């Protein structure tokens, strides 16, 4: 039998994943711009990107903790319903 | 992506533990009671992102051959022993890899569903190998994987 193996590891979502991407662009290209293309470095700008940027990235780092919550999900009611392979 | 008789029978089985009911579905509600009753908690998003993963012809609810075609897509399974490992190294104080006989009759008649003193020490007479009321508990874990 199985004995003691387990199953092996939305447009919401998907919506929150490509707004939140594009920031990160967005915000990667506007810090890179702000501190190498430009004769003198505006720091109040800087730190606004900055912002702009840590909150895209942690927004696609909530939408993957997500999706692996939901994968986890699944997995558990595939391993409830492997229980009754066992006969 | 592919099925046995035998198991297409198994996993009619598996749908009434689902179908709390008896209507032939599965709704969100039932699979959050069902979700809970594992000892789990998801949210409404959640149950009904689980719903609309399966469901194909957008119903709001999974049918068995809905049910029957994600079982054919997640059949492998893993050896579960690093997880396993992992649960007895939270009783392990020292982190040493032992967990004494004694240290081990205190969380199994104490802490979740529990055994009787009289299972602990048939679980004991297992783990302990060398007899010397400690428990190397990678080996008994891999004794028990095997
Ligand atoms: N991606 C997904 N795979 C599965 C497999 C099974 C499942 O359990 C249910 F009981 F809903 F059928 C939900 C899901 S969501
Ligand atoms: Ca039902
Ligand atoms: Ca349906």
């Amino acid at each position: 039998g199985r004995k003691l193996e387990l199953t092996k590891a939305d447009t919401q979502l998907t919506k929150r994943v490509k707004n939140a991407a594009a920031n990160v662009l967005r915000e990667t290209w506007l810090i890179y711009k702000n501190t190498k293309l430009v004769k003198k470095i505006d720091h109040a700008k800087v730190r606004k990107h900055q912002r702009k940027f840590l909150q895209a990235i942690h927004q696609l780092r909530s939408v993957k903790m997500e999706q692996r919550k939901l994968n986890d999900q699944a997995n558990t009611l595939v391993d409830l319903a492997k229980t009754q392979l066992e006969h | 992506d592919q099925l046995t008789e035998e198991q297409i029978a198994e996993f009619k089985e598996a749908f009434s533990l689902f179908d709390k009911d008896g209507d032939g579905t599965i709704t969100t509600k039932e699979l959050g009671t069902v979700m809970r009753s594992l000892g789990q908690n998801p949210t409404e998003a959640e149950l009904q992102d689980m719903i609309n993963e399966v469901d194909a012809d957008g119903n709001g609810t999974i049918d068995f051959p809905e049910f029957l075609t994600m079982m054919a897509r997640k059949m492998k399974d893993t050896d579960s022993e690093e997880e396993i490992r992992e649960a007895f190294r939270v009783f392990d104080k020292d982190g040493n890899g032992y967990i004494s006989a004694a240290e081990l009759r205190h969380v199994m008649t104490n802490l979740g569903e529990k055994l009787t003193d009289e299972e602990v020490d048939e679980m004991i007479r297992e783990a302990d190998i060398d007899g010397d009321g400690q428990v190397n508990y990678e080996e008994f874990v891999q004794m028990m994987t095997a």
